[PDB]
């Protein structure tokens, strides 16, 4: 329905692999930023500061899957 | 159609005929969450309008339990327009 | 499988901290988020120690906190941003010790959503407006106003949404009393999404945008927006108006920049690097967090780098224009999630991981032995300021909050031959890693120990005057004598001051303001600042019970004699002596209230195996009030206030608490030893010390009781102590020994002993015979010590081959310069660089017995201790290693399994051979005298061999990477990284590993535990636990076809196996679990499933034994979900149903909030449960004590 367009990350019958995966990756990084324990896990696994893990995730939000298909 | 502007401090109201119905589903079972409406829908003449039909509101509008669970309290100002 | 969840140890990790006058008083508190919990801390500016005032489970994910104050107000509010999607404002109510929800405004759906606000919270400094912002697009501003009554008022949200915009941080700008402004670091991503080349992504710049709220017109305007030179990670609000020049510091990669709107130029200062830094030169540097200190005539910021180094930052101003940023190196401390500078001159450092610190600020960083860097200094690009890291100069450590975050591995075992299992916990990250041993109990500090002749049986501590802040005498009763010691400067034996006598003593108390009273079997001696009372006839005094103004004695044949002191000072014996049904074995008399002149109730225990309450008021003096039968003969009694409670310790090990307000009671077995009861002073309140086989302490904490044992040996007698040497201690005598002890650190319910580790511990295994731990420690971005030394050697040679006489000295100095990694940080090697060790450690005291160091870029991920069938008794340690693992994007140069022969009673690793494998050997599990190793998606059985491991069997049908391997009989349970649980059978004769069942859900499994032959408890990366069971008549006797038919014609279900596991339990813990173990935590308690977490929480899941428990706690949880809903606006059922619907678990963390509700709600909820509130409280205590401590 039309009103679903109020909400970013919804799709439609001509949604591509790239559009759909870019929303999955952006939603994932936002989830990692919110869930303090999931952010703990990545900081320990990388041996990196929670502040740099958050920054690296924010940098990944721009182009999370590489450029659009063509 | 529903208004779906961001809701504010104003409480939604219901006329006697529509009293106790849920604005979203029109059920009368288990009112749980107070309806909140946008300022524009509650201004001047619009103030005190029944959420469902726009009549003088004798009681506070309430979203039902089933709607509250589905987070349908959260979609925005459920003033029918 | 119905289950009750209880937290044992609340999470200790901190993610946010804010400071303020939350009480509305001169002193400052700190509110800390622990993710799932909101907690209020008071640092005492006198004692230094930090006291937890209040802890609340908020059953939600806290994502932001701000303190704010309305203009003119005395008290700070907490505004909370959470996954709930509702903005919540709390006020701390000091009188009720609760957080009160002043507003709850709703704007979206729940969860940590991308476009729903909650992640970022910014408040105007004046408190006029609050902006809550989502990571992407949606930002909402709520105006704040004070009503006439002074109650807070929240305005309707004003939309400030910009599509395709990602927000990195938002802060309120201090504009004084001009219109509120917020500043956001934002990047627009629309062009990157529409550019096939990728140039747009590279050329997209972050902007700093100032959004102004025009208070008059009720609209938010995007008033200024400006591209930054480089990407900032966060903003700092600079003081404005009279206080400062306004504007906002952007912390960015390698830089800090000051910006303000209008005529203000950009001032930029590079972040000073460590001289001789061993870190990878490709690594930039960011500030990780900041604190601001605003003072009556000046301000400064503290900002901490990724290495833990704090810089003091000041801004020079000419007129209202900033002209330079000045950076002085301040001190180095562990890397912090948050810093708070308190007005009282303390810095609180909420550590990113591990223990948190309070430091006193000894100096404000206004030395000049160490240089101050500036944005005004000439420098090149790529060039940098350099400073020297050095020990703590401006900071002095004053308290340490011992914190388990992260718990990476856990084993519950007795490895000490104590009564009770200890928890062996692998903790911390990097060089602040530790193995910690947790015991249920309190840390004890031996203040003094002096051996006593003969066998002492009793001891008391008596003051000289009532106004004396400290005691004066310690009296010890032996078999035929009593001894008096004056606790002066030299705690020497005295004889003249005391009088007493040769005979044993039953009691010594300060009766008068300054009068002493001794009770001995042959009579009573009173010593004024001497009146002697002989025992009537041939009798003797059997028992006694003293008071500030009352003395009751029990003589042979059970004859009570009562003495009361008149205000003139002498004692007056009552004109009547009452006999009892039987002899008296123990008595207790409550202390007199400050206002009253005598206590009423007197507890008397009889050989009748009964206790009786007797009034002492002159109206009904020596009259029966209420009796009570006991399961055994009493040993001690003690009346205490918090309400009034009578504690009864029996001849057998049982102890009872009863409520004499009208009453009902609860009891527990401590047994093995007769329970004695003593009055002790703890935390300025009256607590009771019960002595049996162990010394347990019962004390009330916020109307919630605790019965924690002392980590100490058996004791025989004890009394409260207080001197200048020990302000609040206990004098205890054991067999032929006198001890002065103190209970300083509660350490919650679990005292900790910590043993340092070198890198992040991934796993350990107990070697079964000698009980030593084999620990594997592994870090990414790390140098092994060989590489760390070689890096140091080349840097010294390069420093000489850059004058040359001074260079040679500085190079020799640098080679000796060896600052500890635990303080200054382990030097960060590049991406894909690993350091790893295998440590053998004794669990009693953490001496390293052996330490194998692995090659650079070998990373140990798995370990096992086992015997092999071929070698019989000989023990082996197998360690699975990745070679050159890159995490992201993932790639690896294969792996190795190292084999060592455990020797010298499991104290030394004799290296045997190193066996290559194609991919990371991520799990190892001993199976039927052979080893099962999961290499990537391949499950393989390996025989020991002689020169290498031999692959007896392999299974290639696992869907993805294998994280863990559990075994039981011929069943193997494999944890896939994403595709959850696969059940495999080993066909012994046929030499095959066959998949026979799988789960019907994806789960990102972290850890697993076997509950029974058919049942697995699992945990996942998303803070869930589940229990999966094989349905009845699941068949493990399954084939795999030798031609190919069972991968062609015959097949499994839904693209998985043919048979499926049922999910019989689901529950969101709220936090990631890396350990699960089925175990009994207390001797002769019920068995439980214990879990541990990355925020340092420990909890249990315990089976309900019947519906009489289950359906009761089900109704309790239902009523508390509505009557006591989560603080930060979450629905509880929704929170426990985060990823999957909650199934067969009841939240005891919610049910135990019953005890913290106001009595109005306790009444109403208990009525809907057909019970009175004490019965509800007792049924909550009963289920905890049955399994948990
Ligand atoms: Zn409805
Ligand atoms: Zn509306
Ligand atoms: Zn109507």
């Amino acid at each position: 329905e039309h009103l679903q367009s109020k909400y970013i990350g919804t799709g439609h019958a001509d949604t591509t692999k790239w559009e759909w995966l870019v929303n999955q990756h952006r939603d994932s990084y936002c989830s990692y930023m919110g869930h303090f324990d999931l952010l703990n896990y990545f900081a320990i696994a990388e041996n990196e500061s929670k502040a740099r893990v958050r920054f690296n995730l924010m940098e990944k939000m721009l182009q999370p899957c590489g450029p659009p298909a063509d | 159609i529903f208004c779906r502007k961001q809701a504010g401090v104003a409480i939604g109201r219901l006329c006697e005929k529509c009293d106790g119905k849920c604005v979203i589903c029109d059920s009368y079972v288990r009112p749980c969450t107070l309806v909140r409406i946008c300022d524009e829908c509650n201004y001047g003449s619009y103030q005190g309008r029944c959420v469902i039909c726009g009549g003088p509101g004798v009681s506070d509008a309430y979203y039902c339990k089933e709607c509250t669970i589905q987070e349908k309290d959260r979609d925005g100002c459920p003033k029918i327009v | 499988m119905f289950l009750y969840n209880l937290t044992l140890q609340r999470a200790t990790g901190i993610s946010f901290a804010i400071h303020g006058n939350f009480s509305g008083t001169k002193q400052q508190e700190i509110v800390v988020s622990r993710g799932k919990i909101l907690e209020l801390l008071r640092p005492d500016p006198n004692t230094g120690k930090v006291h937890t005032l209040l802890t609340v489970e908020v059953f939600g994910v806290i994502r932001s906190l701000m303190a704010f104050r309305l203009t003119g107000g005395t008290k700070d509010y907490i505004v909370v941003g959470s996954d709930s999607g509702r903005i919540v404002i709390l006020e701390y109510q000091p009188s009720k010790n609760m957080f009160e929800k002043i507003h709850q405004e709703t704007f979206g759906k729940s969860g940590c959503r991308r476009i729903v606000p909650g992640q970022f919270l910014a408040v105007d400094p004046k408190g006029r407006a609050v902006m809550i912002s989502a990571i992407e697009k949606q930002k909402l501003v709520y105006i704040l106003n004070r009503d006439a009554a002074a109650r807070l008022t929240i305005s309707s949200p004003l939309e400030a949404h910009k599509a395709n915009t990602l927000v990195y941080h938002v802060v309120g700008v201090d504009v004084g009393f001009e219109n509120p402004m917020f500043a956001c670091l934002e990047m627009d991503y629309e062009e990157a999404d529409n550019d096939p080349t990728g140039e747009a992504a590279a050329n997209t710049q972050q902007t700093l945008t100032f959004y102004e709220l025009d208070l008059g017109l009720n609209h938010v305007v995007r008033k200024y927006s400006e591209p930054l030179e480089e990407h900032g990670n966060f903003l700092i609000t600079v003081p404005g108006g009279s206080d400062g020049p306004s504007g906002v510091l952007i912390c960015s990669e390698n830089y800090i920049t000051y910006k303000n709107f209008g005529d203000q130029p950009d001032i930029r200062c590079p972040i000073p690097r460590r001289r001789n830094d061993l870190d990878d030169p490709e690594r930039g540097m960011i500030f990780v967090c900041s604190a601001t200190h605003k003072t009556k005539s000046m301000f400064f910021f503290l900002a901490q780098t990724e290495q833990g180094d704090i810089f003091k930052i000041t801004l020079e101003t000419d007129e209202d224009m900033v002209t330079e940023i000045r950076l002085k190196y301040f001190d180095t401390v562990p890397v912090a999630a948050a810093m708070c500078v308190l007005k009282t001159g303390f810095l609180f450092v909420a550590s990113e991981f591990g223990n948190h610190y309070l430091y006193q600020i000894a100096h404000l960083g206004d030395d000049d032995e160490e240089p101050e860097f500036s944005s005004a200094m000439p420098l090149e690009e790529g060039d940098t300021f350099f400073f020297q890291p050095r020990p703590l100069k401006n900071l002095v450590l004053v308290d340490e909050l011992d914190s388990l975050s992260p718990i990476l591995f856990c084993q519950i075992a007795d490895l000490a031959n104590e009564d009770t299992p200890q928890l062996y916990v692998a903790c911390g990250r990097g060089p602040r890693s530790s193995l910690r041993v947790l015991r249920h109990g309190l840390e004890v500090s031996e203040m003094a120990v002096s051996e006593l002749p003969g066998n002492p049986n009793a001891v008391w501590t008596v003051r000289r005057h009532i106004e004396d802040e400290f005691d004066a005498y310690i009296i010890v009763s032996f078999v035929n004598a009593t001894l008096v010691l004056s606790i002066g400067e030299t705690v020497e034996e005295v004889t003249d001051s005391g009088f007493l006598g040769t005979t044993p003593t039953l009691s010594c108390s300060l009766l008068g303001d300054d009068a002493l009273v001794q009770v001995y079997p042959d009579g009573i001696r009173h010593i004024r600042a001497v009146n002697e009372w002989k025992t009537p006839g041939k009798k003797t005094i059997v028992k006694c019970a003293v008071n500030q103004r009352q003395v009751v004695i029990a003589l042979t044949g059970g004859e009570l004699v009562y003495f009361e002191m008149d205000p003139s000072g002498q004692l007056n014996e009552y004109t009547e002596r009452k006999e009892m049904s039987a002899d008296v074995v123990c008595m207790s008399l409550a202390n007199v209230p400050p206002g009253e002149q005598r206590s009423r109730f007197l507890a008397v225990g009889l050989v009748d195996n009964t206790v009786r309450i007797i009034s002492l008021d002159p109206s009904d003096c020596l009259q029966p009030l209420s009796m009570q039968a006991l399961p055994a003969q009493p040993e001690s009694l003690c009346i205490v206030e918090m309400f009034l409670y009578l504690n009864i310790g029996l001849q057998n090990g049982v102890l009872l608490r009863t409520v004499l307000d009208p009453g009902d009671l609860s009891d527990t077995r401590t047994g093995s030893r007769p329970v004695k009861l003593f009055r002790v002073r703890m935390q300025g309140q009256e607590a009771v010390l019960a002595m049996s086989s162990r010394s347990w302490l019962s004390y009330s904490y916020q109307s919630r009781f605790h019965l924690t044992p002392l980590s100490y040996e058996t004791l025989e007698f004890a009394s409260g102590f207080a001197s200048e040497q020990c302000p609040e201690g206990i004098v205890a005598i054991s067999t032929n020994t006198l001890r002065i002890l103190a209970l300083e650190k509660l350490g919650a319910v679990f005292n900790q002993v910590a043993f340092p580790l070198q890198y992040t511990p991934r796993k350990f295994v107990i070697h079964p015979e000698s009980n030593n731990l084999i620990i594997i420690e592994t870090d990414h971005n790390a140098y092994t010590e060989a590489t760390k030394a070689q890096r140091k050697q080349q840097m010294a040679e390069e420093m000489v081959e850059a004058e040359r006489e001074l260079a040679a000295e500085m190079a020799a100095a640098f080679l000796n310069e060896n600052l500890p990694e635990s303080i200054f940080g382990a030097p960060k090697a590049g991406n894909g660089q690993w350091a790893s060790v295998i440590r053998v450690m004794n669990p009693i005291q953490g001496n390293t017995l052996d330490l194998v160091q692995l090659e650079q870029n070998e990373a140990a991920f798995s370990v096992a201790v086992c015997r092999f069938s071929n070698t019989g008794e000989d023990w082996y340690v197998l360690v699975g290693v990745a070679k050159d693992l890159i995490l992201n994007p993932r790639s690896v140069a294969g792996g190795f399994v190292y084999t060592y022969k455990l020797v010298n009673n499991g104290e030394k690793l004799e290296f045997l051979h190193k066996t290559p494998v194609e991919e990371v050997p991520a799990a190892i599990a001993p199976f039927q005298g052979r080893v099962l190793i999961g290499v990537g998606k391949l499950l393989r059985v390996y025989d020991l061999g002689k020169k290498k491991l031999l692959r007896k069997c392999e299974n290639k049908h696992i869907a993805n990477y294998i994280s863990g391997i559990q075994t039981i009989g011929h069943r193997v349970i494999v944890s896939d990284v994403q595709e959850s649980f696969i059940w495999v059978r080993y066909k012994r004769n046929e030499n095959q590993l066959i998949i026979f069942a799988d789960d019907t859900y994806p789960r990102w499994v972290t850890t697993a535990s076997l509950l029974d032959y058919d049942t697995v408890a699992g945990a996942d990366k998303f803070g869930n636990i589940c229990v999966v069971r094989l349905p009845p008549n699941t068949n493990d006797e399954v084939d795999e076809d030798p031609t190919g038919n069972k991968a062609l014609w015959d097949r499994g279900l839904l693209n998985g196996a043919s048979q499926k596991a049922e999910v019989i339990m689901n529950y969101h813990v709220g936090e990631t679990v890396l350990s699960l173990q089925k175990t009994t935590l207390i001797p002769g308690g019920s068995e439980s499933l214990v879990y541990t977490t990355l925020s340092g929480g420990i909890g249990i899941l315990v089976p309900f034994t019947s519906h009489e428990d289950h359906d009761f706690f089900q109704h309790v949880e239902m009523h508390l979900r509505s009557e006591h809903p989560p603080l930060c606006g979450r629905d509880h059922l929704s929170f426990r149903s985060y990823y999957f619907p909650v199934k067969n678990v009841i939240d005891g963390d919610l049910c135990e909030q019953f005890n913290s509700m106001e009595p109005n709600k306790q009444k109403n909820v208990s009525e809907e449960l057909d019970r009175t509130p004490p019965e509800v409280s007792k049924k909550l205590e009963d289920i905890r004590t049955r399994y948990a401590f």
